[PDB]
């Protein structure tokens, strides 16, 4: 965030100067990553079983 | 050290300017060639 302040009045003092300030932004990222599994089985066990 | 930044101090200024010239018509008359059109009374410096 920027930051305002009380200025005062002077042509010559360190006060009466309006101080400068900065708004800033940053980056966030969605990065896609892969989750997986392999599940191997004998084909004869698929053939013999009573369920899918 | 004498620098004033107007916007940085919330100030303004009036700049006032003029452009002027002057010429004296030292020139010829019926009396001669380079006659001056002005004379002066100078102040008294006597000690009386």
């Amino acid at each position: 965030l920027p930051e305002a302040d009380w200025v005062g009045e002077s042509a010559t003092d360190p006060e009466g100067v309006i101080k400068t300030s900065k708004v800033t932004w940053a980056n966030r990222t969605l990065v896609a990553e892969e989750v997986a599994v392999i599940i191997p089985v004998p084909e004869a066990v698929i053939d013999d079983a009573t369920v899918e | 050290d004498n620098q004033i930044n107007l916007a940085e101090r919330d100030m303004v200024a009036l700049r006032l300017k003029a452009r002027f010239a002057y010429v004296l018509g030292v020139s010829a008359t019926a009396m001669g060639a380079n006659k001056t059109p002005v004379g002066v009374v100078t102040p008294d410096v006597t000690p009386p």
